[PDB]
């Protein structure tokens, strides 16, 4: 018998190795784009990939969302391409596993709420996180402009 | 939108109105239009806490809803029991509420020491938090239900509260932003 | 016979609504996490009216004019873009799964058929979009008619 | 017994009947965009969105190639926005019924270079079309000079 | 036992090859139909560096920093584009088709072995970068030194 | 040219109503098989009805019926709502009549050259004609499907409506000239 | 890249070059290693127009590609027979050798009467063409043999002169940018 | 400030250094049941040797063979390569080698300041040592592909590549911070 799929059925598609061998190599993607970008003097920046910015290039290139810089050295283009082609068969092998999950069956109607529960809740957490950020920066900032004066 | 008068009113109507709302939806046995036995089998309109006959032989009896039932629950995981303690408790429907009303208290206490901007904008994490809230709470609900239907007219109450929660949460801190700005502009001269 | 709107048959209702409610409250903390602070004014043009607007392009994977750049943004940002990418690679798997069943059972192209509904939405939309600038138009030229 | 692939049988999964009208919307999407985004002498232009513009910006949509400019006001960015639902549905139509036609034969290897020479020859075909128009910009442009000196 | 480069199993050496040779063209058609008339000296940057760095983003399906403004330009771009989204989904449907044959062949979630090859390709890459790097400013700075 | 702009805006909208007004009288929408008097022979069909091709009864139109009332089958609502929309080809006729007003607009904007914003109403006119003409073409399709070939009736409507977007484009391209010149004076 | 006698020799050679990994390419017949009758099946190496014996019984025996086979060939739609002829007659090809002779012609010519910067330019587009022109024909002939194999190295030949051609094509381009760089340069001062 | 800094990359140069050569060395890299000195019993493996757990034979540890070379089979040459990379352990132990490079140039970059490309060369080291143990993972999963559960050991390792990642972001930050402050210098 078909068994209710867990909150986190969304990363049956792809083992759990995947995924972390994925954050790995995200986070290593990141800090090499990081350091070809900005540790020679001699390109002093001209460009804004900083190691926060590097993470948000590599994060949006991961989910494919584009990017609102791009990079302009041979470097920082090879990281940046061999990133895009991970990226893109990573994407393509995910769907592709999903589709033959939910075709093939072993021990076809509309995917329900129960299948993507999961997101929706690492969504709403992502959510309150920031916000809590957020507060806490506004905290900080209103305690310290009162120090100064 | 437009002045400061107007825009008061807007928002003290629209928390109002989200507050009014998500209480009938929590407070009101009209979620699910499921057949279910409400004691056979006969059609049956649900909420949070009970189910209750509808059109059968012995219409109005209102029972209340098993949540962990006996007889072979077969048990679970840890994370489907932690679904289940949350559907029984509606925590999360209480919780956007508790939001609802800390923000309607804030909006209402804004008036008294008008000097203190911060109320306002604590009343705008509130009315989001609740908003937050009630998306939890329907995901949650829809979740342990599924585990032919329709959904009553107290579940798009509490649909519609989380939408109005929005933009009163939206309409707060834009008086927040309006208020600093304030500050700004008398500042310059 | 497929449904006008058989297009949306992969994912059930209430995904659609919650994916509607998901996207009105990222856009909403959105604009919170970029306005709420006097003390970044602003730096960025992220108001309700642009947050609503990044948050349908991330979720119709769309080239985007701007980028949050707080922390608290990125992260609004971040968890926005995962859900999308989850959300549509499922549709798409969903929606292969049901085209390969049905062929496995005992033409083969999609017929306009299966996508009138999404046509009509299109449709629909650009009509409103028109009436929207219509209904701007008259009253900017109303209100400086009068002014003049 | 399975026939040799067609040249241009990487529009099998679509009907010839949705590309056409897949044509017409673009056009249509196109057109709406460039008139809702210029007409108005109010404002006037804030925006870039011309009908070379708007045609580039509704192909790069339904690519999903991303977009030099970004549509501003309220109707231009319905406009935008009910395109971009529409590309999405269509291309993961498009993916969903060819997956499903390489996973079920009616009366599996990898994909040979005859199911994709047609989309090879449109790209090539594409390449010297644009090198002919500017070859032809190159020379109109040589002989107005010598005209004007 | 699937092999280290087998995500390139849904399409044929033959269909790789000729996306290298048909990205090279472009990109050189590009570069050509972007800067070789005098007359618009340029309005564009757009090199032949900068013209294969617009083509890989182009087939990737990543945001590109640059688009075309040219007629000729934008023809060599929407061709590109047209390519570039016949092959990528030709590319996930034949892996779906794969996968979804093999599950019904008389554990599910693919391994790290299906991707090692990609993995492998990424760290290699990110070396080739880093040394790239060295090198440049190695030259550079024993240029400085010369100079001063 | 602002001239050659105005000759080519009232040329291509003349072709496009004319185009147009052909496809919504004229007969060769689909080539089917099907018996055209109520065997099986090639007949070519339209709007409204349809006439035998290479046949012995050659020649003889009939009626095409919309609702299929042999089985009083209903089925849901929306498979009617399509029918009636179809039947009545509202959407053709109204692209037909926005292509009128259109051309009505572009003759009357003529006689007042200060009104700047008739010419904006024919382009508006145009490009909903535009529109109404796809929600037609869809409209067809789809009751059609619930061998064939489209014949050049179809292939008149398809070509007017491409004629009518791009006269529209110029339309709009005259009201912008006209406000630029128009602020070009006040600034002189 | 630098200065402009080097990048002469440079581009001179690598058009020399590529016309003589082209030549060698349409005229050897080691384009396939498929097993195949040349006269039972057999390793044999084919080519464009002729296919020899490979450690057969009687090696080194050639006999020209059957491109319109008889005794029911079954006929097919006109699409694959005009490829067939397309394949057959090796059009994309030999233009490709027609078109690098022409552009090497026109890089000779191009210091004879040197104020004439558009034969440089001419040499580029026809180098470039040529590159187009050798894609449709790889193309065309891998969709024909597909209608255990290798690719011999005069395929290999065939698929470096695509790549120095557009390379020395890339290079003229830049001359010509650069010859009217110094025009403008010169027309300033 | 610079000298939380460089308190904070020694310590995690350390740290990493540290953790990494304690998962190199240690057994607890995967739980799963097999067989001590030659019953399937539960039995914890490391990178060279396999120890029983709770079984008769338990607290014994038996050295790994990394070509089953019992059948004489050979098939690929890539297979052979591959079991040869993790029979070696290049890669983890290549990352060690980075992280002790890199913890050493940190050293010595205290005694000679003018230099900064001791600092540089550091941060190098450190992100190829990071690069190395995403290679060595890698490697190791793939050949342990070709029930079970992952002990400290390997997470050892997954937490040092995260921590000698973090030390080469503050290394190169270091830096490019000590050069700006040298073109502050030549500005006054």
């Amino acid at each position: 018998q078909k068994s209710k799929p867990g909150v986190f059925s969304f990363l049956d598609p792809l083992a759990y190795e995947i995924w972390m061998c994925i954050v790995f190599a995200y986070i290593g993607v990141s800090v090499v784009l990081f350091l070809v970008s900005r540790f020679s003097p001699y390109e002093w920046s001209t460009n804004e990939f900083g190691i926060f910015n590097s993470l948000w290039f590599s994060l949006g290139a991961f989910m494919q969302q584009g990017c609102d810089i791009s990079p302009r050295s041979l470097s920082g283009r090879i990281v940046g391409g061999v990133w895009w082609f991970f990226t893109l068969i990573i994407i393509s092998s995910y769907t592709a596993n999903l589709a033959a999950f939910l075709t093939v069956e072993r021990m076809t109607s509309a995917l329900s709420l129960s299948n993507v529960a999961g997101v929706f809740y690492i969504l709403v957490g992502g959510l309150g996180l920031a916000m809590l950020v957020a507060l806490i920066e506004f905290c900080y900032k209103s305690r310290a402009e009162a120090k100064r004066m | 939108l437009f002045d400061r008068g107007v825009q008061m009113l807007l928002t003290t109507v629209g928390a109002f109105a989200a507050f009014s709302l998500m209480t009938i939806a929590v407070g009101t046995d009209y979620w699910l239009y499921s057949r279910g036995v409400c004691k056979e089998e006969v059609m049956t309109h649900s909420g949070l806490w009970r189910t209750c006959c509808l059109e059968g032989n012995f219409k109005g009896l209102c029972k209340q809803i098993d949540h962990f039932p006996e007889d072979a629950d077969y048990e679970a995981d840890t994370a489907e029991y932690f679904l289940r303690a949350v559907r029984a408790s509606s925590i999360f429907p209480i919780l956007s509420v508790i939001l609802l009303f800390m923000g309607g208290l804030c909006i209402a206490a804004s008036e008294f020491y008008k000097t203190r901007h911060n109320i306002i904008l604590s009343a705008g994490i509130f009315f989001v938090s609740a908003g937050l809230s009630n998306i939890i709470g329907i995901i949650v609900y829809i979740s342990a239900n599924a585990g032919s239907y329709s959904y009553g007219w107290s579940f798009y109450f509490g649909a519609l509260s989380f939408i109005i929660a929005e933009m009163v949460g939206v309409l707060a801190v834009h008086m927040f932003i309006d208020r600093h700005k304030q500050l700004r502009a008398t500042a310059r001269a």
